[PDB]
């Protein structure tokens, strides 16, 4: 609003100038007709004297400069001095600003300029990490899971973010670039200009700012979930099969208890009471609670891990698979039977050659597919992301309201504000701007329930690793693991800045203090890239197994 | 701290082109 207020106090000068010269009386000696020399106002001066005017008001830095004076000398010839070139001179040089400004200035342009390749290069790296990472997950087709599908979207914020910054300073580079033509120039620069497009993009920042607190609060949240959502090999077949308390009869005839636990295949159901005494050593009268149906549950998967062992078809595949893709296998085995499921020779081939994708097309073209296409739909899934997923209740929906739902009650009530009541520059301003808490406070309630949730977390992940309950391997430890390494990592450079950022005095260590803040935060693209994307073992197996395919196709064969 | 920058960039770009409307006002 510098340049602003000082073209239209200019604009009120020449007029009120040409006001002020008008009833001026007409002159009785030789003099220098009153003047508007686009600079200053001169009136009628008597030949050879020197004239001598008070700083025009309508500059910058007229608060300062207001005691001094401008001079013009009237030639005696009547028609004032004119310059080199015959162009209107004036002596305006103890009106000029302080000579210790213009070199703190100079100085300041550097330092503006060698920060800003610094953070482009932190902020190219970082969005370039990311988008490579968002290429990554959708080419693999690996976008289907909630995980993914969440870190995508954490991934779109971050590019947001760190994009809207590139194209805010590469408008104002566009914008200053430009050089004061005539009036007609400045007059088109202010009012007819793209100063929008800087404040439209300034929003897009704002809003990458909240949606990233957003995005990171819905990671904790997805991951308090799946701890706290214990599935495992039970949960899918209770769920699959169903879990039966009381005593049933199977399909054969024979009795059988909880997830098809046969007691005794004679017709005797009176028999069949006392032989399920035997197992957990007391009378049931026929019912047995959820404990008891889980720990008996677990020598039948025992048996049958043992049947595949022994089965030659079988072993090989067996061996080769996950915890999550070995339950599908005997969940499986659990439906069709050992021989049944020797049948999927293909299917089982290319499952044991890792070829997740098109070992559950192939297992969806089945006879298996067509009879029980609800079963077979979850197991497939199951084969091709190695996750429980499918046997999960997913709050997607949910996450979408709060990682894009939630900024956007925010920044558009802040947008409307600011095209209003705060219509000034860029407005990227963030920190005691007054209304400044519109923006602030939705991040301040996401950090504040991340933190809680973290607590939680790392509490509920203790004890499930002291109750040895989840393995080093389990996918919910690698995804625990980066995101209990980015929720620190990105916490504790809040806490810190919060006191290296406590530099208010204007300056240049202001500005170094405020650059080091934003710098070290401009790779955090690169961050959530490495750790959702380029760390994963299973992103970097696909892409180790897809290069391959290609090391065969271009080199032995064309 | 991005804005904040980003917002004493503009602040200064802004007031280094008001002295330099002054320069085109002391030349014509
Ligand atoms: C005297 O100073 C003024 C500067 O504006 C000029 O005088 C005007 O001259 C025009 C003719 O060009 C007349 O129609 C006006 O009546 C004049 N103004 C007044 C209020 O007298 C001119 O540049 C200068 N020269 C003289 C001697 O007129
Ligand atoms: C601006 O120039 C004028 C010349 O007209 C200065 O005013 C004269 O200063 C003399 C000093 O001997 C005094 O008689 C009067 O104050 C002025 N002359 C008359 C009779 O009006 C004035 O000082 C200059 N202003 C400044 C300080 O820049
Ligand atoms: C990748 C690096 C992109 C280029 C680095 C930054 C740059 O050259 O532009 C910023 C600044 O405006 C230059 O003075
Ligand atoms: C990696 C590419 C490094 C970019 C460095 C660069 O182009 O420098 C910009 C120049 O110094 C602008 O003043
Ligand atoms: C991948 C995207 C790389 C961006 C390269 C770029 O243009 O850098 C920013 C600009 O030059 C300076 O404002
Ligand atoms: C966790 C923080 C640990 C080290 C940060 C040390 C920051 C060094 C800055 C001095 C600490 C301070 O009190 O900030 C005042 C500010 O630098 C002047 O206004
Ligand atoms: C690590 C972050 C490095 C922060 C850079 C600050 C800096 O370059 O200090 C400039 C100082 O003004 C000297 O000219």
């Amino acid at each position: 609003q510098v340049m602003d207020f000082l073209f239209e106090k200019w604009k009120l000068y020449g007029d009120q100038c040409h006001h002020n010269l008008s009833l001026l009386p007409p002159p009785t000696e030789l003099v220098c007709n009153r003047t508007f020399d686009k600079y200053s106002c001169w009136p009628d001066t008597p030949a050879n004297t020197t004239a001598n005017i008070s700083c025009p008001w309508y500059l910058p830095w007229h608060h300062k400069v207001q005691h001094r004076f401008v001079f013009k000398r009237c030639g005696p010839d009547g028609q004032w001095v004119r310059g080199p070139r015959g162009q209107p001179w004036r002596d305006a040089s103890q009106c000029q600003m302080d000579g210790e400004e213009i070199e703190v200035q100079k100085e300041v342009a550097k330092m503006y300029s060698s920060f800003q390749v610094m953070y482009t290069v932190g902020y190219s790296l970082s969005l370039g990490a990311l988008l490579l990472a968002l290429a990554i997950l959708g080419g693999l087709s690996k976008l289907h899971c909630t995980a993914n599908a969440i870190h995508a979207n954490l991934f779109a914020s971050f590019v947001l973010k760190a994009s809207s910054v590139l194209v805010i300073d590469g408008l104002l580079r566009t914008r200053y670039s430009q050089k004061i033509g005539d009036d007609l120039s400045v007059s088109t620069w202010l009012s007819d200009g793209a100063v929008a497009g800087c404040r439209v993009a300034a929003v897009f920042m704002q809003y990458g700012i909240v949606a990233n607190y957003c995005w990171l609060l819905v990671e904790g949240l997805y991951l308090h979930n799946l701890l706290g959502l214990a599935t495992n090999i039970f949960e899918m077949l209770r769920i699959d099969e169903g879990l039966r308390l009381k005593i049933y009869k199977d399909t054969e005839g024979y009795y059988t208890i909880g997830i098809g636990h046969l007691l005794t295949k004679s017709p005797s159901l009176n028999a069949a009471k006392s032989e399920l005494d035997k197992a957990i050593g007391r009378n049931t009268n026929g019912v047995i609670t959820k404990d008891e149906a889980e720990k008996l549950f677990n020598q039948d998967v025992d048996a049958a891990v043992r049947g595949i062992l022994r089965n030659a078809k079988l072993k090989p595949v067996y061996d080769s698979l996950d915890a999550v893709r070995r339950a599908a296998l005997i969940n499986m085995v659990f439906q069709m039977g050992e021989t049944g499921v020797a049948g999927f020779t293909n299917s089982l081939r290319m499952l044991q050659q890792k070829r997740w994708d098109e070992a559950a097309v192939n297992l969806a073209k089945s006879r298996w597919y067509n009879q029980t296409p609800n079963r077979a739909k979850r197991v497939i899934t199951t084969f091709r992301t190695g996750t429980w997923d499918a046997y999960e209740r997913s709050f997607f929906s949910l996450y979408l309201g709060i990682g894009w739902g939630a900024p956007m009650l925010f920044v558009v009530p802040w947008a409307v504000v600011k095209c209003l009541f705060e219509n000034v520059q860029c407005w990227t301003s963030n920190d005691n701007m007054g209304f400044w808490w519109i923006l602030r406070f939705p991040v301040f309630l996401a950090i504040l329930i991340n933190f809680f949730i973290f607590v939680r977390i790392v509490q509920l992940l203790v004890a499930k690793l002291r109750a040895r309950q989840m393995h080093h391997t389990d996918y919910k430890f690698r995804l625990a693991k980066s995101t209990l390494t980015l929720i620190p990592l990105l916490g504790v450079h809040e806490v810190v800045f919060a006191f290296v950022t406590d530099e208010h005095a204007q300056g240049t260590l202001r500005s170094a203090k405020l650059f080091f803040d934003l710098f070290l935060s401009s790779f955090q693209g690169l961050l959530v890239a490495v750790l959702y994307c380029f760390l994963n073992k299973e992103v970097q197996s696909e892409l180790r197994r897809r290069w391959h395919r290609w090391r065969l196709g271009k080199v032995l064969w064309e | 701290s991005q804005g904040t920058f980003t917002s004493e960039y503009s602040k200064y770009l802004d007031s280094r082109r008001a002295q330099d409307f002054v320069k085109w006002l002391l030349n014509t």
